[PDB]
């Protein structure tokens, strides 16, 4: 079951990479928020990306393929495993945390309206014991 | 690769919504 409050949500990560509202995320949308976060896709990585979503092989992922992908991710995934998951997503390097300039990176690129000060605020929750890292411990307690 | 990439954004979007609900309380 899916329900309003849940397609709405979808919503809002579509629109992320649809930043022209035009209803479709184009490999150049995606190579977009992916160079932000520090990636270099090359294009044929790009187009081999949006065709893992790209049902209907137009090319671009519309939003009835996004639902489709979000919510058989979700049905398939556990609160636990899909917050180990993210961290190891923001951990590219696999180190064990995510440094506070890594995150406010992450927070600022992917939150797109917040502030600094929200973001600051953010970062001073998230970083329980304040040792300038946010570890998996602390990032488990933030995402739940 | 791809659905995660996509299914971490969302997550952190929830975490972000949950704060700011916190913060206008
Ligand atoms: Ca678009
Ligand atoms: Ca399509
Ligand atoms: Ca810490």
């Amino acid at each position: 079951q899916l329900t309003e409050e849940q397609i709405a949500e979808f919503k809002e990560a579509f629109s992320l990479f649809d930043k022209d509202g035009d209803g479709t995320i184009t490999t150049k949308e995606l190579g977009t928020v992916m160079r932000s976060l520090g990636q270099n896709p090359t294009e044929a990585e790009l187009q081999d990306m949006i065709n893992e979503v790209d049902a209907d092989g137009n090319g671009t992922i519309d939003f009835p393929e996004f639902l489709t992908m979000m919510a058989r991710k979700m049905k398939d995934t556990d609160s636990e495993e899909e917050i180990r998951e993210a961290f190891r997503v923001f951990d590219k390097d696999g180190i064990g945390y995510i440094s506070a300039a890594e995150l406010r990176h992450v927070m600022t690129n992917l939150g797109e309206k917040l502030t600094d000060e929200e973001v600051d605020e953010m970062i001073r929750e998230a970083d329980i014991d304040g040792d300038g890292q946010v570890n998996y411990e602390e990032f488990v307690q933030m995402m739940t | 690769v791809t659905v995660g990439k996509f299914y971490a954004t969302f997550l952190i979007q929830e975490y972000f919504r949950k704060f700011k609900k916190r913060k206008e309380q």
